[PDB]
């Protein structure tokens, strides 16, 4: 689950995918169990350092494998600005969604 | 001296003496010459792509880092700096 | 502190004398410093 590959889907054959296992990142190990055991993702931003100039775009989709537990559309994020961006034009953690 | 509004420079130094009859004796002059600055006729353009995405919209600076001398290109991003 | 190229700072600030303070307000997480906060967004009009 830690690899690069061209995708096998019908229209993904020319799409280069970068896959990473969350379990293998050893994030849990950063803090002791005394601080709580339930550790869950709030939001992921994407940075592609110095890739694009001021008027250039990147087309890329970030997605989660086990999409089944998510609300529709929460399984994927649109990367386009490339500079610590997110899946929405305006990020607001105080929103209702 | 060869004068100009920006600067004058010494061009010739000549040793001369005078005779009592109202005349002169000279030794050959020492000439000096300086580098000019005439972009009007000699400026030249060169395209470059070695600077990649460098601009002043995004987080880039032309800087004298780590040894300085000629400046390099500093790129800043969230949580990290990169440098050429 | 000085950091490596993509290094984060993990730290927990906590009140060891927890009493009548509402649940979870006894501690704060640090991710980077810079006048950091236990919240991703700090709002003094938060409501809690």
């Amino acid at each position: 689950n830690n690899n690069l590959a061209f995708g096998a889907g019908t229209d993904t054959k020319t799409s280069l995918q970068a896959s990473v296992s969350f379990a293998d990142l050893k994030i849990r190990e950063d803090y002791p169990a005394s601080l709580g055991k339930i550790r869950r993702i709030k939001q992921i931003s994407v940075t592609l350092p110095a890739l694009l100039g001021p008027y250039q775009d990147v087309q890329a989709i970030l997605s989660y494998g086990d999409k089944a537990g998510l609300a529709n559309g929460c399984e994927a994020l649109a990367v386009s600005h490339g500079m610590n961006d997110s899946g929405q034009f305006q990020l607001d953690f105080n929103d209702g969604k | 001296y060869d004068e100009s509004a920006i600067a004058s420079t010494l061009v010739f130094v000549r040793r001369v003496g005078h005779e009592q009859d109202g005349n002169v004796v000279t030794l050959p002059p020492l000439e000096l010459a300086y580098q000019d600055f005439s972009p009007r006729h000699h400026a030249h353009w060169q395209p470059m792509d070695v600077l990649a995405n460098f601009n002043a919209i995004q987080r880039w600076q032309l800087v004298d880092l780590k040894g300085e001398g000629l400046p390099g290109l500093l790129y800043q991003d969230k949580g990290a700096w990169w440098y050429r």
